[PDB]
């Protein structure tokens, strides 16, 4: 809007400040978000052409609802503190926000992990109990004593 | 061996809005310039002299008044490649 | 790289003097009946 | 020289692993 | 005895100097791949464009690193979470520029170490042991997953995986503090209680057992010769150690039961490190440490700084300097 | 004043605790390895809370007694001392994690 | 040789003073204030919103005493060189060739003496603990009494701990 | 499982005493060094190379940039008695951030 | 220091008339500001366009001037670009665009005044912190 | 007609359109009409770096290199005015487009050569009296090659041009003169030449394609070292349309 030709704007690194190529050539957003070019969303796809982000569509066809949606989503990034201070870790208190996505992902990663542990616990124990040594080694029948030494 | 940006700080560029080099955000410093005139001004750079800014095609009378009112805040110096490449006049990597 | 050249000998001795110490102690332990 | 030193020390450690594992004092039950 | 049966018997044999087992069948080649690639890369790999901005970082010894600064450098930010095996590269030179060795090493390693856990269960079963040593090992393992895999997944790039190097590790920690304020996260704090506490109980137990060694030796010989491998009788007096420690604190803060004591010794650091791993794994999804920035305000509304605010100043230093050429837009959203 | 109060009474308190380890060990008849092991926390406390600021300009740069205050101490040691690069710290980390 | 005392002035002729480097800092920004401590010039990191650059403020340096006595420099790069040195205090000419000096500060014998002796003092504390323990516990150095009665270490048996005459 | 094992219980428990105790003592020595700012701050060879060669980058130089950030951004509030006034323009910052 | 009537006295209009807010008004303004604005304007900056902040000096140099209650209330009804040249209701929350910015729906005139009041008072309290960004955190 | 989902991940996104081999036609130029290049696409296929002799009196040659920064090399969506000159020649003036790509190629021995492959501000003209673009038309022109890094770029010790330290802060009392070249960043702006050989013309659609050769300098790392001469060969596509 300020008059930049975003297609030809060279960033400090030499990669495009706004637009660059993915490792397979698709036109993608620049800066760190180069990692996120696999992202697909209803607000972004109208700017997409066969080769990725289309510079003519970018120049001519960006609608206000897209600007709105991008502003909203950018300012509701799933970053926030445990006491629900929204934003990067260095942000000041003001916005009471943690994304539902962070809550759901973290909760279920924790649960999934502990359930993997419960699986190890109970599978190992079930094996031991079925074989008959979950309460410990029989002193009079210690298997290792019947085994040849390793050296 | 000279840092040309530091050097330019020793010119009028370090005092006023250089129509040929200064990043567009600077135009926020004075009433009426940002974003419309600022865009027109950066787009039609470079300028041989400050009052050339009044010759931009399409300017309304209002816009010319605003410009005339701000000519003292403007300067021109030689275009510095380091300052104008990279689209840096539109976004020079500085935010807050 | 402009490393400090004494580093080499400093490292060598650092490894060798105590290692040798241990080796002596060990070998004369093995040779005891 | 530094590189040679670093890699040498490292190589000695791997050799030491070998001897410590395969040429250890056998644990003997008593 | 047919060939498959013979092979299975050898694989699961309790007579092999190193137990192989079925988990070992996966473990050995993957760990060997990870190890060989790691050694070769640590010594000789050319610089890697970790942050995808055509700014290669030198990790190997031959390219100007010592043991402390050296690293296998994470794969490029341009790759993100894309799978980058050697055969996806046009050449080895490309693969190396973009940090392929990192992916090869951490995938082979994570597989290998998972199988190492499985193998601990497995040998325990062949030997007629109880099964849960592997559960203790799940804590450092989960930690390795957290920093090599989960955190990249959440942040969308292996370029944010922990580097395979000492100084790289420090880099990862500092940036993590900037972006998640991990110090202020209770899971990291529980982690610190886990390892501080584990160290403490390690010295504690060590010192108490050592303090109550039954006299079996003369002063000119190592007390260690007073224990003989496989002897049936205990080598220290747990009743004396208990009398001592019980009087050190009070009687009911001391363990008289060796089983419950040793269980405690297992549980404390394992649970603690589980929380540490969960900290990294949940901050992977940007649920970050406590934020009390400008929490204390005076009657007028002046910010009254607390130590949290000083911490925030340090964090800001880290944030603004890290990856100094990689950001074009004002917020670092991953 | 409370900072020196706590640091000093704390120092002598630690001395007292180790003396207690020796005393009870001696009464009960065990070897004093618990006390000996406790020499390490005392070395840490004395070096971090006393010697370190005594080398610096003032007590100000000692650690403050608080959770976040200690976190600040950590971050300060990274930024000013590059303490993670220190092989003595590294040995400490090996000791604690090991 | 002493180069002489650097006196920095701005275009208005105010004397400016370089903020000296605190011992804590491996590196330190170059900041010049007036006598009242107000920032009047500096060496900017980001140039694009710089207000206090030597070039904007017309900073000069004049030397009094030492080898540069009577001289005044006005070109920004030179002035900035001297300001950089000025954060270290008085400015000296050094021979860096003879020893192939690397430009990085080293501590004095005061530093090394202090370090060595604080460290040895601290380690010898451990020596004291170890040998004191050995002295006072000589009887149990190789281990505790095989016949240590459980009731000597269990509670209440003796009124006084470790005193069998108090059962 | 691991190739080597304890076979001596006394040595095992002594070792459990030895490891963390020794670690803490070592860290203590390092901090005694930091009392005098006798730091392990730099690798001189790295700095010489990096000073001369602007394409040379390691995790060590990266971390120094982080430290410089920490110092500049935290010093004025962390050391109020010094009265550090650091104008925005002198604060070290990468692009955008 | 405290939140005095002096602090709570702000320009009502460009003519120099002033209005004195209540403490309740100011706090309401803070709450409403957090509710409808702070996601972009936390601390008086602008996350989606950092060039324009909410410092009173910036507001004063806007067209038409926004460094007073009427200017800010008008802005929340019908926002313009900084030079007044364009109406930006379609991309900036406003009463005019309460259909596409639904949080603006439950805002009343009274509320707009409170929010305005907060925006004008806060820099009198926080000084450089207001609109200063991370440098002053 | 392919879509983004057909193409994504294939490498096709970095390739220029080709024309059928039937396209040996002729696209008529009406010297009274103004034309436009609606899309100019340059796909490099080879990167050659001029070797640098020791005796300096022999001949320097261009050696082949290995591309290590993947399918991120093509210039595309370049547009600009196509003017008919007094003498019947056509001049393309580049207005805008994705007209640069950082490229790193590697030489035998492992030396990496970064360059800003670009046609920024390309002005290119044909032979005089072009009544029709044909397979014998060719464009020759000049373009700007700005510094590979722009002014904000910070080197690993945090030195830069528009930002950063102005000294080697890790060597506080080193003699500065020896470090001048590394401490003082310089922004180069050089020129490059390019030839476009038109090999295919669809006169019906105004589409042309062919091969190109461009020459330019590589990265000088902001004045820290000498750049290399780079020769770039490839194919190009352009669609002409009346404006
Ligand atoms: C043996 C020795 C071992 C020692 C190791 C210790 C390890 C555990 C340490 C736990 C310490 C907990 C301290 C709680 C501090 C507190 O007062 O916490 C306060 C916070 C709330 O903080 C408030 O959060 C607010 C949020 O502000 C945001 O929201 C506000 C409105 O809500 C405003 O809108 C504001 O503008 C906006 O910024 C503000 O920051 C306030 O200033 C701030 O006081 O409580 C919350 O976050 C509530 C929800 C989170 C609570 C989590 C509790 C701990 C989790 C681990 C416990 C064990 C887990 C395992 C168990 C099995
Ligand atoms: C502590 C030590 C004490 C002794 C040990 C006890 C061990 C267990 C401790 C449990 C916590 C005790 C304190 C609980 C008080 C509290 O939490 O109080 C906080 C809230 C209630 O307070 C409200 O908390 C809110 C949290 O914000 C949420 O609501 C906001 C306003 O709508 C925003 O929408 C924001 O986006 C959203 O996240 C707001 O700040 C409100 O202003 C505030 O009033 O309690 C709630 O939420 C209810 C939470 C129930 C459990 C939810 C589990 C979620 C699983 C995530 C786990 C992932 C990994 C965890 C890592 C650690
Ligand atoms: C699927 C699990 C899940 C998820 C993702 C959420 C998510 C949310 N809840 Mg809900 N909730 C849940 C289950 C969940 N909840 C349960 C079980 C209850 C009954 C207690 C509630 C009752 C509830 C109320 C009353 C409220 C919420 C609210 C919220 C929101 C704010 C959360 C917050 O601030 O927490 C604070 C964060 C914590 C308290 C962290 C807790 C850390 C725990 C204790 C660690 C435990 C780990 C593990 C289980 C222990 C292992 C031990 C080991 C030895 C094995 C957030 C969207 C709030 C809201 O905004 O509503 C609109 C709100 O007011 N929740
Ligand atoms: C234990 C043996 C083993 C295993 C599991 C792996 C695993 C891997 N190798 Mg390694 N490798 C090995 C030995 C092994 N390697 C050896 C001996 C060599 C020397 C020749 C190598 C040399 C090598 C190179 C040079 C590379 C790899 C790479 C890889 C990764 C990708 C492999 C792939 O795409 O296969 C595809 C998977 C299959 C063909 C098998 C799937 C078949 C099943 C039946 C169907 C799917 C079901 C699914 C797998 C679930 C199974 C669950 C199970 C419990 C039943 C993966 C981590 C690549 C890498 O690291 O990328 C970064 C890579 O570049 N390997
Ligand atoms: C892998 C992570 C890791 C690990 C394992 C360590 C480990 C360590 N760090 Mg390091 N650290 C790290 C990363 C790590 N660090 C990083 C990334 C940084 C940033 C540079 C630091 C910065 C740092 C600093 C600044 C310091 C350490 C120190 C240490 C050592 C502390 C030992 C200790 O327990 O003191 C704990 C304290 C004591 C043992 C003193 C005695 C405590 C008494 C007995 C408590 C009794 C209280 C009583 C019971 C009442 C309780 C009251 C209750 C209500 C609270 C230990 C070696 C310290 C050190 O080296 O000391 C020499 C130190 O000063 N670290
Ligand atoms: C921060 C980590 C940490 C804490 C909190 C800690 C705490 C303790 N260690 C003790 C023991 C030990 N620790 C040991 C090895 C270790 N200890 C370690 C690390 C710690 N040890 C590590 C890493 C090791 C490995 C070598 C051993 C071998 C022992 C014991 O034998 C002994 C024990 O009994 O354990 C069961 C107990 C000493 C009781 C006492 O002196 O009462 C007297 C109380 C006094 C003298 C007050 C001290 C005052 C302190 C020094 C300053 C004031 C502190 C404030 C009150 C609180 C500040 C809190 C903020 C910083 C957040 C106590 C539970
Ligand atoms: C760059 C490419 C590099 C390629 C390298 C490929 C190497 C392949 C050649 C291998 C030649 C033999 C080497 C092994 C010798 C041996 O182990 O014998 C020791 C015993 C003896 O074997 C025993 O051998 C006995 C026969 S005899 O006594 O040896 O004659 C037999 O009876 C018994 O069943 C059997 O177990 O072997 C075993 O215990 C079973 C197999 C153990 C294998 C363990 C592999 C562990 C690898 C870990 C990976 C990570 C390592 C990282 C570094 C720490
Ligand atoms: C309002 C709140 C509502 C409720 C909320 C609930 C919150 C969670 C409550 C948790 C309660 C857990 C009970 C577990 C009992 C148990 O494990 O018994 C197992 C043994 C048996 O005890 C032994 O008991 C034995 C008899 S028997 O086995 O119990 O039958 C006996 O032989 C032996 O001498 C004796 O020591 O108990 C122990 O020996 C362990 C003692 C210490 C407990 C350690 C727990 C795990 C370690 C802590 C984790 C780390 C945390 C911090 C990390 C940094
Ligand atoms: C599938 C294979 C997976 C494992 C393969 C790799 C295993 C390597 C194991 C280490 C072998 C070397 C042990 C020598 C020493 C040795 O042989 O010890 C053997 C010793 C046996 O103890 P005993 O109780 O039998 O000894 C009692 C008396 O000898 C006391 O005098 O074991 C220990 O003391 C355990 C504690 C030390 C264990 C230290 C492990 C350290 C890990 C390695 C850290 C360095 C790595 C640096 C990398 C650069
Ligand atoms: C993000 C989506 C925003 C929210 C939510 C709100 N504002 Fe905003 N504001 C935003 C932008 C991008 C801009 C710049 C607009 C432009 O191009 O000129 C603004 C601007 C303002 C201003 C003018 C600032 C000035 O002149 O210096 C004001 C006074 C303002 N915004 C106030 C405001 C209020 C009161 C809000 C909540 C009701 C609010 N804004 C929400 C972005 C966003
Ligand atoms: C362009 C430089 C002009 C001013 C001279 C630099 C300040 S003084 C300079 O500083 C050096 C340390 O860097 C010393 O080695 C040397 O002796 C001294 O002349
Ligand atoms: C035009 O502008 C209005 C705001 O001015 C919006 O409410 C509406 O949705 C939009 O289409
Ligand atoms: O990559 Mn490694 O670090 Ca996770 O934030 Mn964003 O990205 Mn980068 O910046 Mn900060
Ligand atoms: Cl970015």
């Amino acid at each position: 809007k300020l008059g930049a030709n975003v297609g030809s704007a060279q960033g400090p690194t030499g990669l495009g400040k706004y637009l660059m190529r993915s490792p397979t050539g698709e036109i993608i957003f620049g800066g760190e978000t180069m990692r996120f070019w696999d992202f697909r969303g209803p607000w972004l796809e109208p700017l997409r052409g066969p080769n990725g982000l289309d510079l003519n569509k970018i120049k001519n066809d960006i609608q206000p609802w897209q600007e709105r949606r991008a502003a909203e989503y950018m300012t509701h990034a799933p970053l926030g503190s445990l006491n629900s201070v929204g934003g990067v870790a260095t942000e000041i208190n003001s916005v009471n926000f943690v994304s539902p996505r962070s809550w759901l992902a973290t909760s279920h990663f924790v649960l999934a992990f502990f359930f993997l542990v419960g699986h190890l616990w109970h599978a190992g124990r079930a094996r031991a109990a079925a074989a008959g040594f979950e309460k410990g080694i029989d002193r009079e029948s210690e298997p290792v004593l019947s085994m040849p030494s390793l050296d | 061996l000279v840092n040309v940006v530091d050097e330019k700080l020793g010119t009028a560029y370090g005092e006023k809005i250089d129509l040929n080099n200064t990043n567009i955000a600077a135009f926020i410093q004075y009433r009426g310039l940002y974003p419309t005139l600022a865009k027109l001004i950066v787009k039609n750079a470079p300028y041989e002299s400050v009052e050339d800014v009044l010759n931009i095609p399409g300017l309304t009378e209002r816009q010319k008044q605003i410009l005339r009112e701000n000519l003292e805040h403007f300067t021109v110096t030689e275009v510095e490649t380091a300052l104008v490449e990279g689209g840096d006049r539109y976004n020079n990597g500085l935010y807050k | 790289m402009e490393v400090n050249q004494l580093g080499l000998i400093a490292t060598a001795l650092f490894v060798l003097v105590p290692s040798v110490f241990l080796i002596i102690l060990y070998v004369q332990t093995e040779s005891q009946q | 020289m530094e590189t040679i030193t670093y890699v040498f020390i490292f190589a000695c450690i791997i050799a030491l692993f070998f001897f410590a594992i395969f040429f250890r004092e056998p644990p003997r039950i008593t | 005895a047919n060939l498959w049966e013979r092979f299975c018997n050898w694989v699961t044999s309790t007579d092999n100097r190193l137990y192989v087992g079925w988990f070992g069948v996966i473990m050995i080649p993957t760990l060997l791949a990870a190890t060989i690639c790691f050694v070769i890369a640590f010594i000789a790999a050319p610089p890697v464009d970790i942050d995808g901005i055509r700014e290669p970082v030198s990790g190997s010894l031959l390219y100007g690193n010592n043991i402390i600064t050296g690293a296998v450098v994470p794969s490029s930010n341009a790759i993100g979470l894309h799978f980058y095996p050697i055969w996806e590269a046009a050449s080895l030179d490309e693969w190396l520029y973009n940090g392929g060795p990192y992916q090869l090493i951490i995938f082979h390693f994570l597989l290998g170490a998972s199988c190492y856990m499985g193998r601990q269960w497995e040998l325990s079963y062949r030997l007629g042991m109880r099964p849960w040593i592997c559960v203790a090992y799940s804590a450092p393992l989960a930690s390795a997953f957290a920093v090599f895999l989960i955190y990249p997944i959440g942040q969308g790039s292996f370029s944010d995986g922990m580097p395979l190097g000492i100084s790289g590790t420090f880099n990862f920690m500092i940036v993590f503090q900037a972006e998640h304020n991990i110090l202020m996260h209770p899971f990291h704090q529980l982690g610190v209680a886990g390892v501080f506490g584990g160290a403490l109980f390690c010295a504690m137990h060590g010192s108490l057992v050592t303090s109550s060694l039954i006299r079996e030796t003369t002063e000119t010989e190592s007390a260690n010769y007073g224990y003989k491998f496989g002897q049936e009788e205990e080598t220290y007096n747990i009743v004396a150690a208990h009398g001592y420690f019980g009087r050190l604190i009070f009687q009911y803060a001391s363990f008289n039961n060796s089983r419950s004591l040793h269980f405690f010794l297992a549980a404390w650091p394992v649970v603690g490190v589980w929380f540490a791993a969960l900290g990294i794994s949940t901050m992977a999804f940007n649920l970050n440490g406590f934020n009390f920035n400008h929490s204390v305000i005076d009657a007028k509304g002046n910010v009254i700084n607390t130590w949290a605010d000083i911490i925030n100043r340090a964090n800001l230093g880290m944030e603004v300097m890290h990856e100094r050429n990689a950001h074009n837009f004002p917020l670092d959203l991953a | 004043g409370l900072w020196t109060f706590i640091a000093l009474h704390g120092a002598f308190g630690l001395i007292g605790f180790m003396l207690r380890q020796f005393e009870i060990a001696r009464l009960v008849g065990v070897r004093p390895y618990n006390a000996i092991a406790f020499s390490a926390p005392i070395a840490v406390f004395v070096s971090v809370f006393l010697i370190y600021p005594l080398g610096q300009s003032s007590w100000f740069f000692a650690p403050s007694f608080g959770v976040a205050a200690i976190f600040r101490f950590l971050l300060f040691f990274q930024g000013f001392h590059n303490w993670t690069l220190n092989p003595f710290h590294m040995m400490g980390v090996a000791g604690v994690l090991g | 040789a002493w180069k002489g005392h650097a006196v920095f002035r701005n275009k208005e002729g105010e004397e400016l003073f370089v903020r000296r480097m605190p011992a804590f800092f491996e590196s330190f920004p170059v900041i010049l204030t007036d006598k009242n401590g107000v920032v009047k010039a500096d060496i900017p990191f980001r140039r694009a919103e710089s207000k206090y650059s030597f070039e904007q403020q017309g900073v000069t340096v004049s030397f009094y005493g030492g080898e540069l006595n009577g001289q005044t420099f006005t070109d920004p790069p030179t002035v900035k060189s001297y300001a950089r040195k000025a954060i270290f205090g008085e400015i000296f000419e050094f021979d860096t060739e003879t020893l192939n000096s690397d430009g990085i500060f080293r501590t004095s014998p005061r530093g090394w003496f202090t370090f060595a002796h604080a460290v040895f003092a601290l380690l010898f504390f451990f020596g004291h603990i170890w040998h004191g323990a050995r002295t006072l516990f000589r009887d149990v150095f190789s281990g505790i009494d095989p016949e240590l009665s459980p009731e000597q270490v269990e509670w209440g048996f003796y009124q006084k701990v470790g005193d069998v005459t108090t059962r | 499982i691991f190739g080597i094992a304890f076979s001596n219980k006394r040595w095992l428990h002594f070792f459990m005493l030895f490891v963390p105790v020794t670690g803490l003592w070592m860290s203590a020595i390092g901090v005694v060094g930091l009392a005098l700012n006798l730091r392990s701050y730099d690798f001189i060879s790295q700095e010489i190379r990096a000073a001369e060669d602007p394409e040379f980058e390691t995790f060590y130089t990266k971390n120094l940039l982080l430290n410089e950030g920490i110092r500049a951004w935290m010093a004025p509030q962390d050391q109020p008695h010094e009265n550090f006034v650091f104008p925005e323009e002198v604060l070290p910052r990468g692009n955008a951030l | 220091a405290e939140l005095t009537p002096e602090v709570l006295t702000v320009p009502l209009n460009s003519e120099g008339k002033t209005i004195t807010l209540t403490e309740k008004q100011y706090l309401e303004g803070k709450r409403l500001f957090q509710y409808a604005c702070a996601s972009c304007h936390v601390g008086g900056i602008t996350k989606t366009n950092p060039s324009l902040d909410l410092r009173t000096e910036t507001l004063a140099l806007a067209t038409p001037p926004r460094d007073n209650i009427e200017g800010l209330v008008d802005y929340m009804k019908n926002p313009t670009t900084y030079d007044g040249e364009q109406e930006i209701a379609e991309v900036h929350p406003s009463l005019r665009s309460a259909d596409i910015f639904p949080k603006m729906r439950n805002l009343t005139e009274k509320d707009l005044v409170a929010i305005a009041g907060h925006i004008l008072v806060e820099p009198k309290i926080l000084g450089d912190k207001w609109g200063g960004g991370k440098v002053y955190y | 007609t392919l879509t983004y989902d057909d193409i994504v991940g294939t490498g096709l996104a970095n390739k220029c359109p080709t024309l059928d081999d039937t396209a040996r036609g002729a696209y008529p130029i009406d010297s009274s009409q103004t034309y436009r290049i609606a899309r100019l696409c340059l796909q490099p296929t080879t990167f050659l770096v001029k070797e640098e002799p020791k005796n300096k009196r022999q001949e320097a040659e261009f050696v082949p290199t290995k591309l290590v920064t993947r399918e991120t090399t093509s210039l595309d969506q370049i547009q600009g005015e196509l003017k008919v000159n007094s003498d019947g020649s056509l001049t393309f003036v580049e207005e805008d487009g994705i007209d640069f790509q950082p490229v790193t190629v590697q030489m035998a021995g492992g030396e990496r050569i970064p360059l800003l492959f670009t046609v920024k501000n390309l002005v290119a003209s044909t032979q005089p009296n072009v009544t029709s673009i044909t397979t014998s038309t060719d464009f020759k022109g000049e373009f700007n090659v700005p510094s590979y890094r722009t002014a904000n770029f910070l080197d690993p010790k945090g030195r830069g041009l528009a930002s950063g330290y102005d000294s080697a802060i890790a060597l506080p009392q080193a003699k500065e003169e020896e470090l001048a070249r590394a401490n003082v960043k310089r922004f180069s702006l050089t020129k490059g030449q390019i030839s476009l050989n038109v090999a295919k013309v669809d006169g019906r659609t105004g589409e042309i394609a062919g091969t190109f050769e461009s020459e330019q300098l590589s990265d000088d790392d902001m004045g820290a070292h000498e750049p290399h001469e780079v020769k770039i060969q490839g194919v190009f596509y352009a669609s002409i349309e009346p404006a």
